């Protein structure tokens, strides 16, 4: 009984036809990925930083270790063709069997076998499915290790010498690791599982992760769930909806969060800069300048009274002064160099300073994250001439706005489905008003 | 002065509250 | 850039990206034909 | 052995100066023929007295403890300079550069925060004549310069300045100025310190040496807004001694 | 601070004389039943 | 140009529509 | 009989004059300690270092301020995003100074406030209602949010967020011009659009029920006495509203369904305050207003000024003297 | 008002020489000052060192002058401190060090004409808006 | 009593002429050939006596003799004004554009 504009609830119990609405909206996110990244390469130019060239998939690609070399240049685009292509490609099989489903296809499939056919309340079946999945989630973090470890690596902007591809031979397994990022604080100078920053954290990550997934799906196809379970959920297709969007949501915030601080996994050389990297770089570079002209940067106090480049942070590590002070936690291959036991190390600032890290520096401090939505660069008083925007920016924000609906998605789907389940979602039973057979408050 | 006087005030309205909520006139049904 | 054998394609390939939005928007004009329904 | 940031990271030991083992109670010969420099001092500071003002002038005031409420950003440290030996065998240590100030503001009862420059610019501090040896007997005593706690660019919160800002009150545009004048004309202090370090611990082999500090100095005037007070300031010290 | 001390007598007449007459008239309203 | 291509395939989406809706279809 | 069951029964009773539920197991202790702190700071809270540039700010009455001009200080900036509860503190006296409290009372409140949300969900489900009301409060939780917790998160800062002060809102939303152009993004745009217009429908439904009360009252009673609580007959006549609306404008453009009428007076400023929401949230990481500066030259090259050129202006005279000591280095790139 | 060849001739050398660009030039040459150099001289001045603008009066007082075609070309090919006496092609884009400045690598020297126009033309027409910063934006 | 004594500055030389004891460094642009490099040089031996001094900084050059004796006339000297050179405000006095 739903109207046009709540259709797709017409599908709810109509196995057959809701297969072909998932798989034909899978062979739609295949597409998009396959023509986004041919669209991306057509307009790539290899001699501009991606970051200046509004590019977010090109990043993934060249992360997982294809067409880079050391330093992040571009060396091979052939690898990013094939990944547009072959998505593309397979976006019209996924596209084929979702409409031949949705179309043509068995309407419901439990008539036709009882292994595809599922009815959202056994739970049995539920769980199964579950742990197919989980299984497959399984084998897919696992190909990342393969990846990493038997199939060229991963680019690791950590490497010495400015950043190389890398096969990862030592992964962590020490669950004291691991697990130990899952119990770090989210705040600053933690960052829970954003502070990761070296891909042996990663990989391992993906080992115990994979197996994990793998040993819950055996789990799940093997078991039913426990009474404490069943009396605490609601069974239903509209609940489960209900759980993943609040999955889903979760999820989203913290890819935003680890777009906007991670340069790990996220590499600047491809990403560009963090609003932190960019903010202690401008200190660097003026740091740099001044002292070239003969400026004690150590010994220079500033307006305040705190040190004009260098200050204590609030437990005595020296760090880069001025309003940068919030950013001290940054860590970045341009900077650790100079740092020493007590944070920066004023004789390393002064006799080891490098070109590379000039030039860095100056770079990261003019393509910090800042820009207007028509993609004028800088801050918001900034003229026109300089058309970017941060592929950090674009990618924090749009996921910001997503874990949100969803969040609102989760919180929608979450009542109505408790309030069907009890029975009183279309309205109150005229005849039968609960608060009218309680007593009064008063 | 201004301090008494300002919170004078806020304490009146947070019992305010108080007999507006727990003192209601009670809402009765038809 | 594109490899030099799929040259031609440029301009189909700038259109590309924006296909999964007409689906959305195949949706309505096929609710349009139902009147709604 | 010793630590990496990512061991020192968030604990405190960045604020901390190095430490020399109990036993290190040797003596570092000197020879007047070598020129030497300390290559790194550390200046520690664990307490903050602050004078108090006894109303008469019959009784004279004592210096009070204080609470510190800017955290683990006090010491002074990476600093080096010359030590020069001097016709009489004093040794002569001239601050060149380094972390050699740092803001910090202490807590009086009542809730009075009293702000000051904790620094040693410009040390100049010598020992006794004849040394030969630096022991744990050897004194220095020393002054050096403090400047005004904030420097000229420094505006109020009603935008008057030194070297910018208004030169007014403006929002009071008719008022009698006589008595503004305090605050509206900024000025630029530059006082004295004194400081002793007391050698207490050598290591004769390494060069290294350690002890205590005692300095004094006047705190924040506030560009002359207001009088300063007297600090009292003790700590720990170290410091590592080279040969030019 | 250099405040108007008139500042008091007006806000305690700003709320003293709309509230009395306020509870004036509920009083009143209570005693009819 | 360009708005050949997205002209062609931007018709392909109505052309089923009316295809099936004169073929009276199941739509 | 069991003890646990019967505590149970008391959380979720629909007989406790104030619903409790799961929720306000946790709601309760939250605001009632962001509240204690909050009253307490307002009155006595000493100086705060916001900016972390040793320039204590006053925010408490006892300390000069008055009603309008008095805040609890953000936390300061050298600080940032580290977690800084008391017991990390050497003293309450260094805990004030550094501005401890904010973080007490936002993490409180944001806690709590959440908890609010779902309080409603739940005693809705008690009562046998339909559910999304609470889908309706997550447009004002969000905005909190936004300016308590995600704007700092983006910015680097606890130092950023927002003040708990009516000047320091005020401030706030300056600084938050002359980095952003708010006023130039759309989704401000939509804010604006969701609460003018939801003040609009506000008035317009108040008024048309109000145009088309039935008369069950004299000249010497007030009209309310005409709708009595729980009675079964609408007090008001619709198709009456609906003939007057539908002449003021055309009949199409006038609801004669209250359903769909309540729904849209729902979702009108919801949908706007959730965009604005998202606007502070994704200006949160620098995705700021649209720039026209400079956008129209003459024929030779000379830049022809629009209104647009004038906010830039303005924008630049906030942004040179805001946080005017905090600033070493040429751009405010946070 | 509109771009004459008057705005369009600039000084070709020290020597006071003189080419006219064309529009078609200029124009070109303020894509590629887009391209390769406002990131850090957005407007006419240098963000890395905002002592340092690309006002004319400012690189007639260079060292080789730079308020010309050929100082300008040489500066895009061997950039030196304001005072000649260092070279600093490794933290300042040029062609000398366009493997570590790569959109250096497809200029060409008539590009490089093109760039150095459009820096000697901007000031003649935006005036102190070119290098004098936000006071003038 | 009460003066500021930067503006009080603005009425010595200092108001006129590149001050060798005080001015900051950024004021070397404005004469060819000194920036940065004889700037850098001219700051760290102040403070100079007479603009003379100049010419016995240890290391010059012939060349850079001959650029200090061109624009000698552009520099002056007064006493070293504490609140110009504190802070290391001669290499960055906090002015940008
Ligand atoms: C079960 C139900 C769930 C309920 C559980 C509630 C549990 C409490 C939640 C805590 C909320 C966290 C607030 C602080 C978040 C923050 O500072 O998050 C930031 C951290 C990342 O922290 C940063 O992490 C960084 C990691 O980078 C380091 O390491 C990197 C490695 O490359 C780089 O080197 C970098 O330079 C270096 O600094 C540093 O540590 C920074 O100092 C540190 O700030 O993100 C994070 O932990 C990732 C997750 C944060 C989630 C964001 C919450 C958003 C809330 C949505 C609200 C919408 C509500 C709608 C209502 C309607
Ligand atoms: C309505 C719903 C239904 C009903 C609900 C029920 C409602 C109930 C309402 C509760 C109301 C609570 C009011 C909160 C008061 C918080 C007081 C505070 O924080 O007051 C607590 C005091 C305050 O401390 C003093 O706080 C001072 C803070 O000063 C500041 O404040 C001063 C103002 O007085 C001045 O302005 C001063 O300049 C300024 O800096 C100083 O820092 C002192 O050093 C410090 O001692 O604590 C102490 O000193 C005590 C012990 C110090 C001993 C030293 C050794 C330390 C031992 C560790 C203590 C263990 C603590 C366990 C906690 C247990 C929690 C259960
Ligand atoms: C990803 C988006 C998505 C997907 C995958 C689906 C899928 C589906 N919808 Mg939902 N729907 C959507 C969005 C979506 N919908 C939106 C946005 C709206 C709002 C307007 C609705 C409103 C809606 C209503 C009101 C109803 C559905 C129904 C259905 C189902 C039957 C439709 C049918 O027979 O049409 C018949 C349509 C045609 C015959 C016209 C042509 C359609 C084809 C598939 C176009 C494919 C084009 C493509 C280029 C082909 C490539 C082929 C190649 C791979 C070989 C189907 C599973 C119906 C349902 O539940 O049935 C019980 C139903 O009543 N939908
Ligand atoms: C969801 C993730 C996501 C992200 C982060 C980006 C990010 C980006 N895209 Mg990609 N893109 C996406 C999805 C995404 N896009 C999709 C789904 C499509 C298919 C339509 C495209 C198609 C596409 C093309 C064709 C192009 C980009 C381009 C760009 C860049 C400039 C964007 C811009 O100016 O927007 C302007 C901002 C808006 C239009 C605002 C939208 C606000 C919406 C309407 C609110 C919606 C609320 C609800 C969801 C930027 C790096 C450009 C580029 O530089 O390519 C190299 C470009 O040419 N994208
Ligand atoms: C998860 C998605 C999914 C699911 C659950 C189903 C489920 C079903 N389909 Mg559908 N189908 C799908 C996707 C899906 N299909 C896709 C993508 C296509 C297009 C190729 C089709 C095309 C299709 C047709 C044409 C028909 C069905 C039929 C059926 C039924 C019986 C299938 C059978 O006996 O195969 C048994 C098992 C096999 C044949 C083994 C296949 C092994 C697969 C291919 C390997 C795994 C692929 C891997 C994940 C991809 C690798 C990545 C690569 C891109 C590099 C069953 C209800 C039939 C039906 O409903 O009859 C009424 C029928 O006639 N399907
Ligand atoms: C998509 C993933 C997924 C999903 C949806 C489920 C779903 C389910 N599992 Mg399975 N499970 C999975 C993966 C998954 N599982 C994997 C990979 C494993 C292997 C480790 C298991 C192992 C497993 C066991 C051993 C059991 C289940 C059970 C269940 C059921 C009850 C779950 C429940 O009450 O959770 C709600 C969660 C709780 C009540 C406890 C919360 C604990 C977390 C860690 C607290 C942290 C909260 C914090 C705010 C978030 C930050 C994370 C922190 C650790 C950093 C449900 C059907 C139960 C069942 O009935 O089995 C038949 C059961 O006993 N699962
Ligand atoms: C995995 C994600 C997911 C899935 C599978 C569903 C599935 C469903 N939803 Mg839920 N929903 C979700 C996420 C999801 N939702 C989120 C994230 C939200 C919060 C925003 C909601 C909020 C929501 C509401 C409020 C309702 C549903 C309802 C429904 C049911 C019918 C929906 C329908 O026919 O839409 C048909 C589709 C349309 C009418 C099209 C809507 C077009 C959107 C709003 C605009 C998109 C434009 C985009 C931003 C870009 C434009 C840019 C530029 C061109 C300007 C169906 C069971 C209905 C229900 O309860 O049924 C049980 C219902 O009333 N959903
Ligand atoms: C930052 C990464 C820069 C980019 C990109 C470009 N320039 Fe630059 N420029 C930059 C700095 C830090 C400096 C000062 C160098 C010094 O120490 O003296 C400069 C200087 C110039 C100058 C000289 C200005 C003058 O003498 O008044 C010119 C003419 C100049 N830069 C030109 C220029 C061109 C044409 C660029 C694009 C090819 C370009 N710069 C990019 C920093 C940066
Ligand atoms: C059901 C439904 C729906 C949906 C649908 C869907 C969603 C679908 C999908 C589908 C799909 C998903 C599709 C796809 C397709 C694809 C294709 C068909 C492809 C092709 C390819 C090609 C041909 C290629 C080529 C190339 C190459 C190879 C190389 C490079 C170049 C180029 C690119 C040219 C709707 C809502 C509407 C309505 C209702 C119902
Ligand atoms: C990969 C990687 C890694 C790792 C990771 C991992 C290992 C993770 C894990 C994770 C996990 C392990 C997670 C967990 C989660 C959980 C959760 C998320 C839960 C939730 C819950 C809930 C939701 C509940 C609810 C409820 C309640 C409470 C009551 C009753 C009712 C219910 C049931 C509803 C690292 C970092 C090293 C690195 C990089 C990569
Ligand atoms: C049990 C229970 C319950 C209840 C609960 C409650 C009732 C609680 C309460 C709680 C509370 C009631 C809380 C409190 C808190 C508080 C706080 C935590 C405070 C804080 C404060 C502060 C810390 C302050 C400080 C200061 C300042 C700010 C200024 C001046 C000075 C001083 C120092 C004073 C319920 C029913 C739910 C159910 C379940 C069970
Ligand atoms: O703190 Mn509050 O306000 Ca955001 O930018 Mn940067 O930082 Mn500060 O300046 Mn503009
Ligand atoms: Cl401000
Ligand atoms: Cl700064």
């Amino acid at each position: 009984g739903f109207a046009w504009w709540a259709g797709n609830a017409r599908l709810i119990n109509l196995s057959g036809k809701l297969l072909g609405a998932h798989v034909a909206h899978a062979g739609l996110i295949v597409f998009w990925a396959g023509a986004m990244t041919l669209f991306e390469l057509a307009h790539f130019i290899p001699e501009k930083p991606m970051y200046e060239q509004g590019l977010i998939l090109i990043p993934h690609i060249a992360t997982l270790g294809w067409g880079v070399g050391p330093g992040g240049e571009v060396v091979d685009t052939f690898p990013f063709f094939v990944v547009g292509v072959v998505h593309l490609i397979s976006s019209a099989v996924l596209g084929f069997g979702g409409v031949y489903h949705a179309i043509r296809g068995p309407e419901t499939l439990e008539e036709y076998s009882s292994f595809f056919g599922y009815d959202w309340k056994d739970k049995n079946k539920m769980t199964t499915i579950l742990g197919f999945h989980l299984i497959v989630l399984g084998i897919g973090a696992l190909l990342l290790v393969a990846k990493a470890m038997f199939f060229g690596g991963l680019y690791d902007t950590w490497a010495p010498g400015g950043g190389d591809v890398r096969v990862i031979t030592n992964p962590t397994l020490d669950p004291r690791v691991i697990f130990g990022y899952l119990l770090k604080s989210p705040f600053g100078g933690e960052g829970w599982i954003v502070s990761v920053n070296n891909l042996e954290d990663v990989v391992g990550g993906h080992i115990w992760i994979g197996l994990i997934c793998i040993a819950g799906g055996i789990w799940h196809i093997l078991t039913t769930p426990f009474g404490w379970a069943r009396r605490a959920f609601i069974w239903s297709g509209e609940a489960y909806l209900s759980y993943s969007l609040g999955a889903l949501s979760m999820m989203g915030f913290i890819a935003t969060c680890f777009v906007w601080f991670n340069n790990t996994v996220y590499p600047s050389e491809f990403y560009g800069p963090t609003g932190p990297e960019a903010s202690q770089a401008q200190a660097m570079t003026f740091l740099i300048r001044d002292q070239k002209l003969g400026a004690n940067v150590g010994s220079a106090q500033g307006p305040t009274g705190l040190g004009k480049y260098l200050m204590r942070s609030p437990t005595g590590e020296i760090i880069f002064g001025g309003e940068t002070m919030r950013f001290w936690d940054f860590r970045g291959p341009w900077l650790e160099p100079l740092r020493g036991p007590n944070g920066l190390d004023l004789n390393k600032i002064k006799n080891d300073i490098q070109p590379w890290q000039e030039r860095r520096a100056a770079e990261y401090m003019t393509h910090a994250p800042l820009g207007s939505l028509n993609s004028v660069g800088g801050v918001a008083t900034e003229i026109n001439s300089v058309n970017f925007v941060s592929p950090r920016s674009w990618l924090a924000t749009s996921h910001f706005v997503l874990a949100f609906f969803f969040l609102v998605g989760h919180l929608w789907h979450a009542g109505r489905a408790r309030a069907a389940a009890a029975g009183f979602e279309k309205g109150i039973d005229r005849e039968s008003e609960p608060v009218l057979s309680m007593p009064s408050l008063d | 002065m201004e301090t008494i006087t300002y919170v004078f005030i806020f304490a009146c309205i947070i019992a305010l509250f108080f007999f507006a909520i727990f003192f209601r006139e009670p809402p009765r049904i038809t | 850039k594109l490899p030099e054998a799929y040259a031609i394609f440029d301009p189909l390939v700038d259109v590309l990206p924006v296909i999964p939005v007409l689906f959305l928007a195949l949706a309505f004009v096929w609710q349009a034909a139902v009147g709604f329904r | 052995q010793t630590l990496t940031y990512d061991d020192i990271v968030g604990t405190g030991l960045a604020n901390k100066c190095p430490t020399l083992d109990d036993t290190a109670r040797g003596a570092y010969p000197i020879d007047s023929s070598q020129t030497y420099r300390i290559a790194r001092l550390c200046l520690q500071p664990t307490t903050f007295l602050v004078k108090e003002e006894p109303k008469n002038k019959r009784q004279e005031a004592e210096f009070v403890p204080t609470k510190l409420v800017t955290r683990e950003t006090t010491s002074l440290d990476q600093i080096q300079g010359e030590l020069k030996v001097n016709s009489d065998g004093s040794l002569t240590f001239v601050e060149e550069d380094g972390i050699d100030f740092q803001p910090v503001t202490v807590q009086m009862a009542g809730g009075e925060r009293i702000p000051l420059l904790f620094t040693v610019k410009n040390l100049v501090a010598s020992t006794q004549p004849n040394v030969t040896s630096i022991t744990t007997s050897t004194d220095f005593k020393g002054e050096f310069n403090v400047p005004s706690y904030r420097t000229a660019n420094f505006l109020d919160p009603k935008g008057r300045g030194l070297a910018s800002g208004y030169d007014s009150a403006i929002a009071l545009p008719q008022a009698k100025e006589e008595e503004l004048a305090r605050a509206n004309v900024k000025r630029f202090s530059l006082t004295k310190g004194q400081i002793s370090l007391n050698v207490a611990k050598v290591d004769g082999r390494t060069g290294e040496i350690a002890g205590t500090f005692e300095s004094e100095q006047l705190s924040d005037d506030d560009m002359g807004a207001h009088e300063p007070h007297e600090v009292k300031i003790q700590g720990v010290f170290y410091a590592s001694i080279e040969p030019a | 601070m250099e405040v108007n001390q008139l500042g008091l007598i007006a806000t305690a007449l700003f709320v003293l004389v709309p509230s009395v007459f306020l509870i004036i008239l509920y009083v009143q309203t209570e005693s009819q039943q | 140009a360009q708005l050949t291509m997205i002209a062609m395939i931007g018709i392909a989406g109505p052309m089923i529509i009316f295809l099936l809706a004169v073929r009276r279809g199941n739509l | 009989a069991n003890l646990w069951e019967r505590f149970c029964n008391w959380v979720t009773s629909t007989d406790n004059r104030l619903y409790v539920g799961w929720f306000g197991v946790i709601m309760i202790p939250t605001l009632l300690a962001a509240t204690i702190c909050f009253v307490i700071a307002f009155i006595a809270a000493p100086p705060v270092d916001i900016d972390g540039i040793r320039e204590p700010v006053s925010g408490s009455l006892l300390y000069g301020n008055n009603i309008i001009t008095g805040a609890v200080v953000p936390s300061s900036n050298a600080i940032g995003l580290h977690f800084y509860p008391i017991w990390e503190a050497a003293s309450l006296d260094e805990w004030l100074y550094n501005g401890g409290p904010y973080q007490l009372i936002i993490f409180h409140f944001l806690l709590g406030a959440s908890c609010y949300m779902g309080r409603q969900w739940e005693l809705s489900y008690r009562l046998g209602m339909r559910p999304w009301i609470c889908v309706a409060y997550s447009a004002p939780l969000a905005s909190a949010f936004a300016v308590f917790l995600i704007y700092p998160i983006g910015q680097g800062s606890f130092s950023d967020g927002m003040p708990l002060g009516i000047s320091g809102t005020f401030n706030f939303m300056i600084v938050f011009q002359a980095e952003h152009n708010i006023l130039m993004h759309p989704f401000h745009q939509l804010g604006v659009a969701g609460v003018f217009g939801g003040a609009l429908f506000c008035a317009m439904h108040g008024s048309l029920v109000t145009s088309s009360l039935i008369r069950e009252t004299t000249e010497t009673e007030s009209a309310n006495y005409g709708y009595k609580f729980g009675q079964e007959e609408e007090t008001y006549n619709i198709v009456a509203a609906h003939g007057y609306f539908g002449r003021l404008i055309f009949q199409y453009a006038s609801f004669n369904n209250s359903r769909s009428l309540h729904f849209f007076l729902a979702a009108w400023p919801v949908v706007g305050v959730w965009f604005t929401a998202l606007g502070i949230s994704t200006m949160a990481f620098n995705l700021n207003g649209f720039n026209f500066n400079h956008s129209v030259i003459d024929a030779k090259g000379n830049v022809i000024n629009t209104w647009a050129d004038i906010i830039n202006r303005a924008n630049l005279g906030m942004e040179v003297m805001h946080e005017r000591n905090a600033h070493n280095f040429p751009l405010d790139l946070a | 008002a509109e771009l004459t060849p008057e705005v369009l001739t600039v000084p070709l050398n020290s020597e006071g020489k003189t080419i006219t660009l064309t529009e078609k030039q200029y124009l070109e040459g303020k894509r590629l000052f887009q391209y390769a150099c406002a990131s850090c001289h957005v407007g006419g001045i240098t963000k890395t060192n905002p002592s340092l603008d690309l006002r004319t009066e400012t690189l007639a007082l260079a060292t080789p002058p730079r308020d010309n075609i050929e100082g300008l070309v040489d500066y895009m090919k061997n950039p030196t401190t304001y005072d000649g006496e260092q070279e600093i092609a490794e933290v300042h884009p040029s062609l000398r060090s366009a493997d570590i400045f790569p959109k250096m690598r497809n200029l060409t020297e008539k590009d490089l004409v093109a760039i150095a126009g459009h820096i000697l033309v901007e000031p003649k027409i935006l005036g102190d808006k070119w290098g004098g910063g936000k006071v003038y934006y | 009593e009460l003066v500021n004594v930067v503006d009080e500055k603005l009425g010595t030389a200092y108001g006129e002429k590149i001050d060798l004891n005080n001015t900051n460094i950024a004021a070397f642009i404005q004469y060819r050939g000194l920036y940065p490099t004889l700037a850098k040089l001219i700051v760290k031996n102040a403070p100079y006596e007479s603009v003379e001094d100049v010419l016995n900084i240890p290391g010059l050059t012939e060349r850079q003799k001959q650029i200090l004796r061109e624009n000698l006339e552009h520099f002056t000297v007064t006493e070293v004004e504490t609140a110009l050179v504190e802070g290391g405000d001669r290499y960055n006095n906090g002015l940008y554009k």
